Parts: structure tokens; sequence; C-alpha cells
């Protein structure tokens, strides 16, 4: 399987923010609900 | 019982199925619901694969109980050969499409 | 436009695309569900509360990756996608109703949702038996909900397994027989009969429970006569065919993998592999009662279903034999596709060795209701048939997108699954087999140390599956196309190009007849 | 390429399927509503749409097949297989009934007076009505079978009047069996015998009224020339689905009116 | 008495149905308001000449 | 009776650009958004009531 | 009952529970066998540049590994359905004992002369006196007569609940309108733990279950003292 | 309790609108007389308060919550007893 | 048919700007894996 | 008498038939011996029986029945 070199190439830096981004999103909602589960449970 | 009333496909199927119908009936086929008979596939005698454009995929049963159908282009041209048992395919223009 | 081509499709393509799109989003609420469950059960204690909203939480885990990840994904997403590119269709038999097959998956994830919603949720386990199920232990839309969801959800799979079938009888070239067709389709032909004998049958059944709660009948309540146990056999009698119609699809995939970075031409014994995957079909209808062996049932029809039960492994031997036979004289390429293939090949017959102990309905009556079963299945599904869609996805990213995947991060990608998974349910037998039981929201202190390592090896996953959305983004943000595949001789699919245009086959395939 | 050489069809981008999915959530959600807030509106709502839906979606198949032609003979096999599939898919939902009976019949609970049919229960008599809606369903079959034979002859008249007497016998069993109910001394509610029995033979009735707007759709057809003694899957699928019907009752009748009861 | 059997005549009141029962329904709420019938006036929103 | 499918099968082979569902006329239009409109509010209304039985 | 880091199955109190350590031992070898077996094939096929990509005939070794899983499956299935018959086995109980699963908690019934029945349910683990395990200790416990062959009679009466006791091998089901039957065997003294084996509803892992086993003598004052 | 009888080894429409008329009809004829002959009245059967009938665990989704569908007064008592 | 084709075309989403990209797989992946806590957390917040 | 004796004709797992059997027998034997007099013998077995292997609220349940005359066994 070839192919040609990227069309819009994707520096480290530039992965670096998608990878650091695409964690955030999935950590950060969890975590804010989590940090606050006693609060919940206590109304 | 006894009487009549109902319409025949003869006089008032239409559209692709009536094409169908009477292609058919000419001894032709247009539309590939039958299976294509083979040649000797010789140089000199090449299946020939009629194409609406200029080129098509021919599958190649290369041996009758194969479970492998063997696929590729055939192109606008001198005759191809299957890449597993050499068979002569050539391209030929597609008569009637209605 | 946009919705012509969304929302009022008809094009096998599309449809696919719909699924998979569907598939992967309904993968993350189950990832989500699955780490509550390991968060809950990572340090002796309560963390969320009683048993009721952490059994709502599994078995939502358990309705999300069955019914909106794995089977959309596998059938309706590769299904669609391949199966008319395989074959040589210009679509599928019935496109129009292919379409509503999809759309009838959204609405019923809905009212799965809106179930743990309204009042305390269904805390019934994904079984959901009476009595708990009743309207007395479950007062509430909750369970009704729960019900609605998995009739649409049934609708859907039986429409588009009538599609499937017809298609694949229907629409080959006029010169191939069906033992020429590829494994994969004949994996989802098969899939799809299954499908149309065993979904039919749940429906009966929940819909018998559905008025015993609503329009005061007594199919399961002791009271006017019924019988809890009649259930039970119905919810099983699909239940069992329910596991095969969820690797049979994967079955085919790994047949297409292993071939293609062994650089064969074919699987080998093809046609031991087509009676295999038959002989599988079929036991499979015939073996339902061994999720009931300590019930109380007659010691002889318990024998004989763990006979019944034993004999699979047969036919599934052969599978496992005539893929490493595949794999023998080949020019293997270690592509991340072929990682996927190769542990699928170990840990699913792990998993299903795991099953035929519990087969045995003598060890079993210590064995039902424990851990050692929740690891025999986590085994042939997170790490069979999940494995097995990983490998597809990966191996046929680049047809479906035109986009190649960064190879080494698809690696790295393997790697953290593999350790995840194993280290989460290979403690799993222990517990169970020293007896703690499942749906249990804590447990007595003996079982702190493999339940802590267990949680810990969830926390790897989440992080692979959080990686893998990354390696799409990447992928689609560099656009590297695709130029030349190989072995296209043999694998249909590739021969339109990445990706293959709306319309494939408009001018049919030629085909001699020899 | 651009103009198909195949004998296929490719369906125009449709919105119904998008449609009869929605039905299904307000009609599903809807029962919800009946069954726990008190409020059909939502039901109401639901079973409109999916009306629309159903006929739309049907018209549309009509014109693409009658008015376009798209129904070549590839076509048609695989509606055939289709409609087969389909009725399978459906014997095995009324198998789940007569599992529920059997069980419930072959081994009598002690709560019921440890046998069938349970004390308190006074069953119907085969040998009345049931008989009748019997021979009546039966008929309906030969007559069905008449009808088909003269569309093939070409005989319009005939096979309408066949049709006919066909439809008329249909609805005449759904009248008696809808008497029956109202004069049944036994309800849902009592016990596993009133469920195994309104359900399995509710479900049932509920499909002779489906096959018989099959059959009267068909008779419409028929009056605008829509058959030709040729194709005439419209009507093949119609007669299928009536067989299914009559079979089914001959299970329920043997089964549930004569040996469980 | 039986020609008005015929060919035509089937197409003919096939044709004249509209406009004959068009007139029926003109025919039968006009008359509805003309006696100013009761209880579908209670089933309109607004014509309720009733308190 | 009447017969006059031929004149309903030029009327739909007519080349109008239109998909079938809307090859027949206004009527076809019409039922069309009646029907989708009647299907997203629904949609809408059941949406509102989840909302509602949500909450205790 | 079950200790810290504990690999395989409790230590067998009854003997059908040391007849399955055997069976299982018997069964675990095996698939320690394939599984390795299986292991050992894959890395063969992937550790070698030689080729044979060209056609290769099935069948032949088809029947090998078609007739092989066939004997291995008896071996297992011999044992296994001996055991079974074994525990449905025709024996005579000297006493009957009926449990009834509820709604988080079980309940005794020993009424084979007097009229005794009494609730048992878990002690919160706040009022635990030390030395008493977390989630397995009940305020009442179910006593019996060691050595001796006691037929069990499980149901209940609300949902599904199942009655185990995994150190004697017993786990029945406890379905209401039910009476599912099971022999209990004790052949030492003791305390003997079990949980709930079905899902039933908020505290499903809070109704655990304790047999104290004593002599007959012990037991029969016992039961008096009960009522 | 039959077997069998009159073979007329050509069908047709003929045949078929031959049985629909000499046979298919004149039995659902016969029929609708005897039922229409056994068509005795039972006279409703005794009330006795039996728990497994009459179940209701929840009040129906129609009238006062405690009338089934089909409900005939005459034949059918109420879970207290018959309604009048 | 006015179907565009090809890469990137064949999708309900656009591909040409990455980080638009980034920003819409974001919430859907992201809304998708949200759920199931915030519904905890309704539950937990109920009576 | 030590407990209800192994009867073959409820030779498994389920032994609701069991007690069922024995407490209809019972009472049925009771109703005769009294209608009859015969000494106003009395049938003790099959009370011991059905009172072991019964659960008391099927007993109980049974017995009211019984009394408001809607238990379903005929006696
Ligand atoms: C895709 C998923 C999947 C698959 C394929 C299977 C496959 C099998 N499972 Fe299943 N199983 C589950 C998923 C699956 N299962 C689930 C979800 C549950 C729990 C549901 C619930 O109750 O909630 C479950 C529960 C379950 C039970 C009941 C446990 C209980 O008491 O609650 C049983 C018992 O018979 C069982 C057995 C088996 C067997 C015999 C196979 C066989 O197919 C295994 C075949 C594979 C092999 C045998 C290995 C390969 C073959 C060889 C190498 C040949 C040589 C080997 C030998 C000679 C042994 N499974
Ligand atoms: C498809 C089946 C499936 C899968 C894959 C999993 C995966 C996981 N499940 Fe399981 N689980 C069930 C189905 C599944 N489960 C079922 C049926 C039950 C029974 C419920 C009951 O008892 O009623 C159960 C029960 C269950 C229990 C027992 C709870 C109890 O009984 O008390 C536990 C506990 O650890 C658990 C944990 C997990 C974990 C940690 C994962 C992790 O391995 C998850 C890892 C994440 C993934 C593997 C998903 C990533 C894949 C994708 C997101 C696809 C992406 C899409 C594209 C690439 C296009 N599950
Ligand atoms: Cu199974
Ligand atoms: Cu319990
Ligand atoms: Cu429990
Ligand atoms: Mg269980
Ligand atoms: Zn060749």
């Amino acid at each position: 399987i070839t192919a040609k070199p990227a069309k819009t190439p994707t520096s480290p830096k530039e992965q670096a923010i998608g990878l650091s981004v695409t964690f955030l999103s999935f950590l950060l909602p969890a975590g804010w609900v989590l940090y606050h589960l006693d609060n919940y449970k206590k109304s | 019982a006894s009487g009549g009333g109902v319409p025949t496909d003869e006089e008032q199927a239409t559209g692709l199925e009536r094409e169908v119908m009477l292609a058919a009936r000419k001894g032709q086929d247009p539309y590939n619901i039958l299976a294509p008979k083979a040649t000797s596939g010789t140089k000199e005698d090449p299946n020939l694969v009629p194409s609406i454009t200029n080129k098509r995929i021919v599958g190649c049963i290369c041996e009758e109980d194969n479970s492998t159908v063997i696929w590729f282009w055939l192109h606008k041209g001198e005759a191809q050969r299957c890449p597993s048992c050499g068979t002569h395919y050539k391209l030929v223009p597609h008569q009637l499409a209605h | 436009m946009f919705i012509n081509r969304w929302l009022f499709s008809t094009n096998h393509k599309d449809i696919g695309t719909l699924y998979l799109l569907f598939g992967a989003w309904a993968g993350m609420v189950g990832t989500a569900l699955s780490l509550l469950i390991r968060a809950e059960l990572g340090q002796p204690g309560t963390l969320l509360g009683d048993d009721q909203i952490y059994n709502v939480v599994v078995t939502a885990h358990a309705f999300v990756m069955i019914f909106f990840m794995v089977m959309p994904i596998m059938i309706g997403g590769f299904g669609n996608w391949l199966v008319p590119l395989m074959i040589g269709a210009p679509d599928m038999a019935f496109p129009r109703m292919n379409n509503m097959s999809f759309w009838l998956l959204p609405p019923s994830f809905l009212l799965l949702l809106a179930s743990s919603m309204v009042e305390a949720g269904a805390g019934t386990g994904w079984t959901v038996y009476p009595p708990l199920a009743g309207n007395l232990a479950h007062a509430g839309a909750s369970v009704d909900l729960t019900i609605f969801s998995l009739h649409l959800a049934g609708v859907s799979s039986i429409l588009g397994a009538i599609n499937f079938i017809t298609t694949i009888i229907n629409m080959k070239p006029p010169a191939m027989s069906q033992y020429q067709t590829p494994l994969f389709v004949w994996s989802v032909m098969i899939t799809a009969v299954l499908l149309l004998l065993s979904l039919p049958v749940l429906a009966a059944g929940i819909t018998m429970l559905l008025t015993d709660r609503n329009l005061n009948t007594t199919f399961f309540d002791p009271a006017g006569g019924g019988d809890p146990i009649l259930y039970q056999h119905l919810f099983w009698f699909f239940g069992h065919p329910e596991v095969y119609i969820l690797i049979l699809p994967g079955f085919g995939m790994i047949s297409h993998i292993v071939t293609y970075y062994s650089g064969k031409k074919e699987p080998f014994g093809y046609m031991g592999m087509v009676w295999a995957m038959m002989s599988i079909g079929f036991l499979g209808f015939i073996v339902w009662a061994h999720h009931m062996f300590t019930v109380g049932m007659d010691v002889d029809t318990r024998a004989y279903f763990t006979s019944a039960t034993m004999i699979i492994a047969i036919p599934t031997g052969v599978k496992v034999f005539s893929w490493l036979a595949t794999l023998h004289g080949g020019n293997i390429k270690w592509s991340p596709a072929m990682m996927w293939a190769l542990g699928f090949i170990f840990l699913f017959t792990v998993g299903g060795l795991t099953g035929i102990v519990l087969a045995n309905s003598s060890l079993d009556i210590v064995l039902h209701d424990t851990y050692y079963v929740v690891a025999h299945f986590h085994y042939v599904l997170s790490m069979g048939a999940v494995f097995a869609i990983m490998g597809g996805f990966v191996h046929w990213f680049p047809l479906f997108s035109g986009y190649t995947l960064n190879d080494t991060w698809a690696k790295i990608h393997f790697a953290i699954m593999f350790v995840g998974v194993n280290m989460t349910f290979f403690p799993q037998h222990f517990l169970g087999l020293s007896g703690m039981p499942r749906r249990y929201s804590d447990y007595p202190d003996a079982y702190t140390m493999w339940n802590t390592i267990s949680s810990m090896g969830s926390f790897i996953s989440l992080t692979a599956v959080m990686l893998m959305v990354f390696i799409i983004w990447e992928a689609f943000a560099s656009k590297r196309e695709v130029l030349t595949v190989d072995l296209t001789t043999t694998n249909l699919e590739w021969l339109n190009g990445c990706p293959p245009p709306y319309h494939t086959f408009e001018e049919p395939t030629y085909v001699n007849l020899k | 390429m651009t103009h198909q050489t195949h004998a296929y069809h490719m369906v125009n981008p449709s919105p119904w399927p998008l449609t009869g999915a929605l039905s299904a959530l307000l009609m599903t959600s809807g029962l919800t509503m009946w069954f726990h807030f008190n409020s059909m509106t939502l039901l109401m709502i639901g079973l409109t749409t999916n009306m629309l839906t159903m006929y739309q979606w049907w018209r549309d198949v009509i014109r693409e097949s009658t008015f376009q032609g798209h129904h070549t003979p590839a076509v048609q096999k695989g509606l055939r297989y289709g409609m087969i599939l389909f009725i399978i898919s459906e014997v095995l939902f009324f198998t789940g009934f007569f599992w529920a009976f059997y069980h419930s019949s072959l081994a009598p609970t002690p709560e019921l007076g440890g046998c069938w049919p349970p004390t308190g229960i006074h069953p119907l008599n085969p040998l009345e009505v049931p008989l009748l809606n019997t021979s009546v369903l039966l008929a309906s079959g030969v007559s069905i079978t008449w009808a088909h034979h003269s569309l093939m002859e070409g005989d319009r008249k005939h096979m309408l009047q066949a049709l006919f007497i066909t439809i008329t016998l249909g609805v005449y069993f759904t009248l008696l069996q809808a008497s029956e109910y109202y004069e049944a001394p036994f309800t849902i509610s009592d016990g596993v015998y009133g469920s195994t029995f309104f359900v399995a033979t509710g479900f049932h009735g509920l499909h002779v009224i489906i096959g018989s707007t099959f059959l009267i759709v068909c008779f419409f057809r028929q009056l605008k020339f829509h058959f030709t003694s040729n194709h005439h899957f419209g009507f093949e699928a119609g007669a299928w689905y009536w067989h299914f019907v009559d079979v089914v009752w001959l299970f329920l009748y043997v089964s549930i009116y004569w040996w469980g009861s | 008495l039986s020609r008005f059997l015929g060919p035509r005549y089937r197409e003919l009141a096939r044709n004249w149905i509209p406009t004959a029962s068009m007139w029926g329904a003109v025919g039968a709420v006009g008359l509805v308001w003309a006696t100013d019938w009761r209880l579908i006036l209670d089933w309109v929103p607004y014509i309720n000449g009733k308190f | 009776f009447e017969n006059r499918v031929a004149e309903k099968q030029k009327l739909f082979q007519e080349d109008n650009g239109l998909p079938v569902h809307l090859k027949g006329g206004a009527t076809d239009n019409i039922l069309y958004r009646v029907t989708m409109t009647l299907c997203l509010g629904g949609t809408l209304y059941s949406l509102y009531c989840l909302g509602w039985a949500s909450f205790p | 009952m079950a200790y810290p880091m504990q690999l395989g199955f409790q230590d067998a109190t009854s003997p059908i529970m040391e007849e399955l350590l055997h069976f299982h031992d018997h069964t675990l070898m095996i698939v320690f066998l394939i599984s390795s077996l299986v292991l050992y094939i894959i890395s063969l096929m992937l550790t070698t540049k030689l080729t044979h990509t060209s056609t290769m005939d099935a069948q032949e070794v088809e029947t090998i590994w078609t007739i092989l899983p066939a004997i291995i499956l008896i071996l297992i299935a011999l044992p296994s359905l001996r055991i079974l018959y074994m525990m449905d086995e025709i024996n005579n109980p000297s006493l009957t004992v009926k449990t009834m699963g509820h709604q988080w908690y079980w309940s005794y019934e020993y009424t084979d002369y007097e009229d005794l029945s009494f609730d048992s349910y878990m002690i919160p683990t706040s009022e635990l006196k030390p030395g008493e395990l977390r989630l397995l200790e009940v305020d009442n416990r179910v006593v019996l007569p060691m050595e001796m062959t006691i037929r069990m009679l499980v149901s209940s009466e609300d949902v599904l609940h199942s009655w185990a006791v995994p150190s004697l091998g017993l786990k029945t089901d406890a379905i209401p309108g039910r009476l599912n039957q099971t022999t209990l065997m004790s052949s030492r003294p003791g305390l003997y733990y079990g949980q709930c084996s079905e899902i039933c509803g908020s505290n499903h892992s809070f109704m655990p279950i304790v047999l104290e086993l004593v002599p007959l003598k012990y037991f029969e004052k016992w039961s008096a003292s009960m009522l | 309790a039959s077997a069998a009888k009159g073979d007329h080894g050509g069908t047709g429409a003929r045949t078929w609108r031959f049985l629909t008329f000499g046979l298919a009809l004149p039995s659902v004829a016969l029929c609708t007389l005897n039922s229409w002959l056994h068509s005795g009245h039972r006279e409703r059967p005794a009330f006795i308060p039996y728990h497994h009938l009459r179940i209701r665990t929840k009040p129906f989704s129609w009238g006062d919550g405690n009338h089934t569908f089909f409900h005939n007064p005459r034949v059918n008592p109420l879970p207290t007893g018959y309604e009048k | 048919s006015h179907y565009e084709e090809g890469p990137g075309k064949n999708i309900p989403f656009s591909v040409e700007n990455k980080w638009r990209l980034l920003a819409m797989m974001t919430l859907f992946f992201g809304s998708g894996f949200a759920a199931p806590f915030f519904i905890v957390r309704h539950q937990l917040l109920k009576k | 008498y030590q407990t209800a004796p192994f009867d073959s004709r409820f030779p498994n797992q389920n032994q609701t038939r069991n007690c069922w059997q024995n407490y209809l027998d019972f009472h049925r034997c009771e109703k005769a011996m009294t209608a009859k007099g015969g000494d106003v013998s009395v049938c003790e077995w099959y009370r011991r029986v059905y009172k072991s292997l019964c659960p008391i609220s099927w007993v109980s349940t049974w017995d009211d029945r019984r009394a408001e005359g809607t238990f379903p066994g005929k006696i």
C-alpha cells in the first residue's frame, strides 16, 4: 500500500496539539463530574 | 368459466423491463442477465468482452472448481491475458444500450 | 443536497459510512460506562451507591456495546461497505429498506438513553429477567423503554438480514457460484440467517414481558400460573445465536486479513472454512440452555446441553487451524492489521477454551454467575470481536477514505490496547474461581487485589481508545492519498480505487462460464 | 458507466425510511406515554405518520414497477426471496407464542389447580364458532387460488370476482372473531390461560387484518389494470401472506382451541 | 332498467362522483348550518353560539 | 372499466429530473411536507416529554 | 471462604466439591496443552524467511485436526457427566431445611418436626466485632449437623435470588413459585460462607449466607433454643 | 374424518371456481347453520374469587383501569364480582 | 448525480480544515464519552 | 420419622409437585375419614411430608384459600 506525500503534512507541534486536545476532551468532562461525586451524593 | 381482459407484458411492459424483454427475444443480452460462454481463449480466439466504455473488469475462474476468481481490468486495445492462466480477453464495443 | 445524500440515501457505501459513524460514537458511550464499572470496583467500598445505580450502568454497558457498537459496525458498516464490492453488485437488493435499517438505530438508542434517565433506570442486567424486570420490582417507564429500544433494534437487524441474504444470493455475476464468493460474504450471509431466526423469538419474549407489566398478563408470573423460567428459555434461544452473530463477521474479516498479509491468493481450506461457519451457525441454535444450569432442570437434559455445547469446538477448531495453515508458507507483512489478526487468533482461542470449561454443567454450578464467566466473554468480545473490528478498520480504512493511517502510531495503539485488555480481564479468572459474584457494586475484602489490578488495566484501555481518535484525526489532517494496492487480483474491493466512486459496477463485471 | 448495463434497480433518494424510522420512535415512545402518563396524542401522531409513510413508500414502489418498468426479471426474483424470508421471520415470531402456550399447558402450576385448563376457566367449544372460523379461512384459501388462476389466464372479471369473495371471507372471520372476544367468559387478565389465548389469537387477528388490507390493495390495483397475466408479484405476495395466515390459524385451532381446552 | 349498465357508465359515474359527492358534503354541512344542528357545534372551536 | 396505465407510465417516465416521490404532481409535494412536518414536530414533542419525565 | 490473593477454588468442604477440583485440574490441564500448542504453532509460522505461497493441499491434514479435538472432548465429557449424575444421585437425607430468598435477606425454615424459622441478615460493616468479615457476616447463621446428608430446598418469595455456598460446591437459583432441591453434606465442622448469586435489586451484594456446622448434639439444642 | 375423493386430473381456473362454489362455500354454509343451531346461550358462570384469575397488577390504561378491553358484563365479573 | 467524488468528499463532515475538523471530532466523540457521566450525575441528584 | 424420604415419582431438582401432591393427598384423605368416620382414622403421613417440604407461606396461603373456598385444587 503506497501513498503520495501528505497534501497538508502535520508537523510534530501540530500533532502534539491534536493529541493534547483529544485527551482533554475525554478527560475533562468526566473528571469534573467525578470530582464532584460527593456533592451529588450529599445533594 | 370463460372471458378475458388482463393486459400482457408484450403489450403493457415498459421501461427497462420491456427492453430486456425484447432484447431477449432477438437472442441478444444487453443487460448482462446471462453468463457469457467461453471461447478457446487462445491468442487467435480471445474471449470477447463487450463494454460500454474503454475498460471492463474481467473475472477469471481459471479452473472449473476454483473457489477464487482472478480479477482485472480489460482495456481497449490488444488482447490481454488472465495473470494466472494466460487466456486471452479482448475488449469490444457494447452494441445495444437503450 | 446534504439532506438528499445523507438523510435520503440509497447508496450502500454511504449507509455503510453512516453505520461506522454511529458505531464509533456508541463505542464512546460504552467505554465510558465500562470505566464507571471499574471505577466502582477499583477500591473496596461504594463510589456510586447501591446495586441499582451500579447495575443500571452495567446494563447500559452491555446493550450499548452489543447492539450499538459491535453489530452496527460489523454488519451495517463493513457489511454494507464491502459486500456489494466483493460480489460485483451495483448496490444492495433493497436500497431504501437498507436506509430504514440504519435510521431505526438512532431512535432505538434514544429510547435506551431515556430509560436510564426517567425514574431509577433499568438495573435488571442485559438479560432483563423477570420478576426483577416486572412492574413491581421495577415499576415505571424504564424497563418499558428498554424493551421498545430492543424492538426497534430488532426490526432494524432483521430487515437488514433480509437485504443481505437477498443480495448475496441474488446479485452475484451469473457465472459465479456460491462456492466462489469470499469468506467475508459467506460470513455475513450466514450471520444474516441467524438474525432472521433468533431475533423474532426475542421479540416474542419481550413482548410477553411488556404485556405482563402493562396489560395484566401472567406469562412469567406464578400467581397467574406463569413461569419466570419460560422467559429464560425464550431469551436464551436468541441469546446464544446472538453471540455467534457477533463473532462470525469477525471470523470472516480475520480470514481476509490473515490471507492478505501472508501474501497468499486464497485462505487454506476454503470449503472447510465454509463448512465450519455453517456448522457453528447450526449447533449455535440447539444449546441455549447451557445458560440455565443452576435453574433446576432435569439431570438428563442438563447432560444433553453440555454435550451439544461441546461439539462446537470441533468446527471452531478447523477454523483456528486453517488460519494457521494460511500463515504457513506466507511472505508475512507485520502491518497493524496483521498484529490485530494474530492477537485475535490467540486471545479468541483462550477465551473459547475457557468457554468449554463452562460448558460442563457440574463445574458450571460453582462457576455460574461469577467473574469467571465475565472473563470468558470479555476475552471473546474485548479481544475477539473487537480485535477483528480494529484489524478490519485499519486494513480497509484507505478503501473507505482514500487516505492512509500512520502505521507506527497504529502499532503503538495495538501495543497499548493489548496490555490494557489482558491486565483488565486476566485477574478476573481468579476472582471467579475464588467466588466473586457478578453484578456486585462491592466485594468482600479478599477480592481487593485482583479487582485493583483489573481496574488499572481498564485505564490503559481508555488511553488507547483516546489515542485512536487522534490517529483518525491525523490521517484526515495530513491527507496522504492512496496510490498502489497489492494483491488486487484476488481482492475485488480494491479494484475501483480508494475511495470507490459513488456508483460502482454501473456496467457489470465479465465472468466466463467455463 | 453513465448508462447502466445491469438489470437492477437504483432507487431514487427517498425520505420515507427517515419518516418511517421517526414513526417507530413516535409509536414506541407514544405507547410509553399511554401506558404511564396516560396520553395518546403522541401514539396518535405516530400511527398517523406511519400510515402516511407506508402509503407513500408503497405508492412509489408501484410507480417504479408498473409506471416506470424497473421490475426486470432479476429485480423480481429478489422480491420473491425477500417475501419468503419475511414470512419466515414471522413464522418464528408466532413460534414464541406456541412455545409459551405449550410450556404452560403441558406443565400446569399448582396455583392453577395443577391442571389444564386451570380451574375456573370455561373454554370455548372448538365445534362451535371456532369450527366456523376454520372453514371460512380454508375456503378463502381455495377462492384466492381460483383468483390467481383467473389472473394468469387473463380472466379480468373472474379474478375480480374471486378476489372479492376471498376478501369478504377474511372480513367475515374478523367479525366472527371479534364477537367471540366479546362473548368469551374469560379475559387477558384471567391468568396464563387468558394471556396465552388472547395474545396468540390476537396477534393472528391483527395479521388477518393486515392480510385483508393487502388483498384490498390488490383488488384496486387490478381494477386499474396494474396486473398483467404474467407480472403480478404484488398479488403473489398477498397470496403467500394469506396462506401463512390460514396455516397459523390451523395451529391455533388445533393447539389452543382444541387440545389446550 | 338494464341500460343504466355500461362500460362508459361505470367510467361516467366514476367521473361525476366528485361533483355530486361534494354537493352532499356541502348540502350536509349547510343543512347543519340551517337547522343549527347540536352535537357537531360541540366540536367547533369557534362557532359556539352557546355561552 | 378504464385502463390508462399508459397515461401514467408516460407521466412517470417524463424526464423532468424529479424523484419518483414527487414525479406525480403537487399533491405529492403537500403530502411530503405534511408527513415531514408531523414527524419532526412529533419528534420534538417526544423529546420534550422525555425531558419532562426525567425529573421527579 | 476466600482469602487474599487467591488464585483457584476455595478449599473443598464436601466430597463433590473435591470431585470438582480434580475435574477442573483435568480440564485445565488440557486448556493449557491446547492454548500453548496454538501459541507455539503461531510463533513457528511467523519465524521463517522460507516461502511457499503457491497452493497447498487441505483435507489431508484436515482429518488430524478434526479427529483429535473429537477425542479430547470425550476425555472431558466422560468425567464431567459422571460427576453430573453423582450430584443428582439417589441419597436419603436425614434432615430437610428450606431457605427462602427475600429482597435482601434469606430466611430459613427447619420444619420436619417443629415449626422453627428465622431470618438471616448481613451484619452492617459498622456493627462488626473485630475479626468479623466485612460483607459476609450474617446475624443468624444457619446451623446444621456436620457429617450428615441434608436436603436443602431453595425458593424465593419475590424476585429471583440464588443460594450458593462455594466451599460445599453448591449453587441453586431461588425461583418464586418453585421448590428447587439440593443435597448438602459437609465432611468437617466450621463456618462456611456464600453469597446471593443472582441480581435481585439494590442490595444484591449485601445478602450473604453463613453455614455453621456443629455435631448433632449441639445442633438439636440450638434448634430448641431457637423455638 | 376423510381420506380424499373425486379426481379431475386437469386443474385450471374452472376447476378452482368449481371447488369454490361446489365445496368451499357450501361448507361455510353448513357450519354457519350448525353454529346457528348450536347457538345455546350459556348462563354466566358462577363467580368465585379465585386468585389466579381476574389478575390486576397494574390498572389498565383505559376507563376506570379495572375493565378489560372487550368487557362483557353479562359473562365477565370484575375482581370484586359480577358487574350488575 | 451531482454527488462529488474522491478523498475527503465521500463523508458527511468537512475534512478541508484540519482544525475545524479537530473541533468537530472533539465534540463528536467527546459528547459521546461524557454522556454516561452526566447521566449518573443526574440520577444522583434526584428526590 | 426423620424427614420426607426420596420419592421416585419426584426424582428431580424440582420438588414443587412433591410438596403440592402430598398437601392435596392429606386434605383429601382427611375429608374422607371425616365423611365416613371409619373410627375417624387419620392420614398423618401425608401431613408429615407436606409440612417438611412445603415452605410455610405456601401452606398458609393454601389453607386460607381452602378457608374462603378459592383453593384451585380439587379436594
Ligand atoms: C462472541 C462471543 C462469544 C463466543 C464466540 C462464545 C463462545 C462460547 N461460549 Fe460463551 N459466552 C459469551 C460470549 C461468547 N461465547 C457471553 C456474552 C456469555 C455470557 C452471557 C451472560 O450470561 O450474561 C457467555 C456465557 C457462556 C456460558 C454460560 C456461563 C454461565 O454459567 O453463566 C457458557 C457455557 O456453556 C459458554 C460457553 C461457550 C462455548 C462452549 C463457546 C465456544 O464457541 C468456544 C469455541 C472455541 C474453542 C473451543 C477454541 C478454538 C478451538 C480449538 C483450538 C479446538 C481444540 C479445542 C478443544 C478440543 C477444546 N458461554
Ligand atoms: C461488545 C461487547 C463488550 C465489550 C467489547 C466490553 C468491554 C468492556 N467491558 Fe463489558 N460487558 C459486556 C459487553 C462488553 N464489554 C456484557 C454483555 C456484559 C454483561 C452485563 C450484565 O452482566 O448484564 C459486560 C459486563 C462487564 C463487567 C461485569 C460487571 C458485573 O457483572 O458486575 C465488567 C466489569 O469489569 C465489564 C467491563 C468491561 C470493560 C473494562 C471493557 C473494556 O475492555 C472496554 C475497552 C474499550 C473498547 C474495546 C471499545 C473500543 C472500541 C471501539 C470504541 C470501536 C471504535 C470504532 C471504530 C474503530 C470505527 N463488562
Ligand atoms: Cu451461550
Ligand atoms: Cu438476592
Ligand atoms: Cu441478589
Ligand atoms: Mg443466573
Ligand atoms: Zn484465468
